[PDB]
């Protein structure tokens, strides 16, 4: 699913297939660098893209002074009981009324949806 | 150990005048060059610009050993000049300016594809896929 | 309070609005940096605990 | 909390704003009736609007009741800050 750079002159590895022993083998255009494939697939697309955006938020949005906060809803890692909410404020906006929630305690960062 | 409890103190001088110019070489650390695998070097300014101002180009190992291109960094002593600090027998320090800064990187001698004729191939293959469709 | 009872006096003091903005209590602001901000209104009805 | 449930051929923004839209249209229309109900056989403004010369039975209400509700491009007020309609709000205010 990655990408895989020649070892001798950095550049992009294409997939090749050999008819010897039934193995992907990653061959470079400039020189001709050799190397075996590991997880033996290429090629991946989603298209429910249904990526949940706790991997994209950042920890210091805590900093932000014009967001709203909370007195309700307290934090499980450290038990700070004040926390900063908003939406998804991207693409993927069908039904997109959801409100994930940030820690707003120094140095704790958790993030979680609800 | 004594980077630690180390204490010493020694005098510097900056000479008017050196019997040779004084010039950085730098290399990226990523590529961890062995410098005692160089036996030899040759280092000539380079040709394509066909001289102070020339890039060098570096032959390591005379007839059969590596190559690499330096690029002269724009400014060097624009705001501050870059000393040479060098330790002498007697301790006391020398300092040495730095006239340029070059930059040194590897060079690929692999792989040679041609201006026209790749075009050529290019709208062949754009071709290719377009035809027998469907 | 300070800086209005001696405000009012700008005809004899030499006290006047350039002082007043070296010494940080109030700062011009761009478009651009406005979008950075949280404004209140008025004091005495928005900074309420 | 995600509670609502779309109706056919509607977003949930849609089917969300739509409801808030439908609501704040009965709550508006209550507010009319109640300024429609009260006035006086020596009112003024009911002289022009039942006689037909000039104006109409929503200017009383306007006048009396309620203004309403202000909208751009048909629909309600957009976020012309970043999902903010002025300095003075918090972000992502839905209210009315
Ligand atoms: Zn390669
Ligand atoms: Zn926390």
């Amino acid at each position: 699913v990655g990408i895989r750079f020649c070892q001798e002159c950095n550049n992009m590895l294409y997939p090749k297939e050999d008819k010897e022993n039934r193995i992907l083998l990653y061959a470079c255009r400039n020189c001709d660098y050799q190397q075996e494939a590991d997880n033996s697939c290429i090629y991946v697309n989603k298209i429910t893209h249904e990526v949940d955006e706790l991997t994209q938020i950042i920890a210091d949005v805590s900093q932000d002074p014009t967001l709203p906060r909370t007195e309700d809803h307290p934090c499980q890692k450290c038990g700070h009981k004040e926390a900063v909410f908003f939406q998804s404020h991207s693409a993927r906006a069908e039904d997109a009324m959801r409100l994930y929630y940030v820690c707003t305690a120094p140095h704790c960062g958790h993030r979680w949806t609800e | 150990g004594p980077s630690s409890q180390n204490v010493t103190e020694y005098v510097v001088r900056v000479p008017k005048n050196t019997t040779k110019k004084y010039n950085i070489m730098a290399f990226n650390a990523a590529d961890k060059v062995n410098f005692a695998t160089w036996n030899q070097a040759r280092l000539e300014r380079d040709l394509s610009n066909k001289p102070e101002d020339q890039p060098w180009l570096l032959r390591v190992n005379g007839k059969s050993g590596r190559k690499f291109k330096g690029i002269k960094k724009g400014g060097v002593t624009e705001n501050t000049s870059y000393y040479i600090f060098t330790q002498c027998p007697d301790g006391a320090f020398e300092a040495f300016p730095v006239h340029n800064w070059y930059n040194f990187t590897p060079l690929a001698r692999h792989r040679t594809l041609t201006a026209e004729e790749a075009e050529e191939e290019w709208e062949r293959r754009n071709k290719v896929l377009n035809h027998f469709s469907i | 309070k300070r800086h209005i009872d001696q405000l009012k006096e700008r005809e004899y003091n030499n006290y006047s609005w350039q002082d007043l903005v070296a010494s940080g209590v109030v700062e011009y602001i761009d478009t651009l940096e406005e979008e950075t901000v949280m404004l209140a209104m008025t004091p005495d009805d928005l900074q309420e605990k | 909390n995600n509670e609502l449930e779309p109706t056919p051929g509607n977003t949930l923004r849609q089917t969300f704003e739509n409801q808030v839209n439908r609501i704040l249209n009965d709550a508006r229309d209550k507010t009319g009736s109640s300024a429609q109900k009260s006035l006086s056989e020596y009112n003024n403004f009911k002289s022009m609007v039942v006689s037909g010369a000039k104006g109409s039975k929503i200017n009383i209400s306007q006048v009396i009741a309620v203004v309403g509700q202000q909208n751009v491009e048909g629909k309600r007020i957009p976020f012309g800050f970043k999902h903010r309609t002025l300095p003075h709000f918090i972000k992502d205010d839905y209210g009315p």
